[PDB]
């Protein structure tokens, strides 16, 4: 079981853009430095935010047949999966990126930023979820690219040219799966029920946001 | 239906 040569270069072009990414040390010294109040972690994690979006579009851009889409879809996907490609990369960032310390720092801002613990709930309750499964960097690099690339957002134009995209990336996934976990048959599926979990928060999102009044106009411009 | 930062960051360089 192995790619095909056509799928090690569509994997190859994925896992380039996608190792690419870094968050700045600036972020990173401000969760060690900055004073432990609602004001000061509200605006870490509006500064995560506004770079995850900056590296959110970075890597769409080099996503294969990407810039080969009508360009208003383009705008139509980035902004249908900004929110889910955040909470996926941040994720990874909390799981994986940053130090065991750095991480209960983050979440310590986190449960002390003024956010609600309805929304702050299902966060860590999917983090624990994901990082249950021991995903490769293939797997989140294929995951976010099949977030981005999903042709059911709305006020698409052309959705098979969407789903031309979509299906081969998908089809890698599932042989990556097949390949590395021979053993464990319902590894895709797992993979597959992040990807529901993940729209979730397109509903916890949205709401979070009315009860502000907190308010970063840039972002807000972003999500609705 | 403006989204002028994503439009900036897409047809950047």
């Amino acid at each position: 079981m192995e790619l095909t040569p056509d799928q090690q270069t569509l994997l190859h072009f994925i896992m380039d853009s996608y190792n690419k990414q870094r968050m700045p040390q600036e972020i990173t010294n401000k969760i060690l430095k900055e004073a432990f109040s609602a004001e000061e972690n509200f605006l870490i994690l509006t500064e995560m935010a506004t770079n995850h979006v900056q590296v959110l579009v970075e890597f769409t851009k080099k996503l294969p047949g990407f810039q080969t889409l009508d360009h208003e879809d383009q705008i139509a996907l980035l902004k249908g999966s900004a929110v889910e490609a955040m909470f996926l990369r941040s994720a990874e960032i909390f799981n994986k990126k940053l130090p065991s310390g750095h991480s209960d720092l983050l979440e310590a801002r986190i449960r002390n930023s003024g956010i609600s613990d309805e929304y702050i709930t299902p966060m860590f309750s999917f983090y624990k979820s994901i990082g249950e499964l021991k995903m490769t960097q293939e797997e989140y690099a294929l995951l976010t690219a099949i977030v981005i690339l999903s042709p059911d957002r709305q006020y698409i134009k052309d959705r098979e040219a969407v789903e031309k995209l979509q299906e081969p990336l998908l089809d890698v996934l599932q042989k990556l799966c097949k390949i590395h976990q021979p053993e464990n048959p319902q590894h895709f599926a797992c993979l597959l029920g992040r990807l529901t979990e993940l729209r979730t928060f397109n509903h916890h999102h949205a709401e979070m946001l009315m009860s502000w009044r907190k308010f970063t106009p840039l972002l807000c411009e972003i999500w609705d | 239906k403006d989204h002028q930062l994503l439009r900036y960051l897409l047809d950047k360089d």
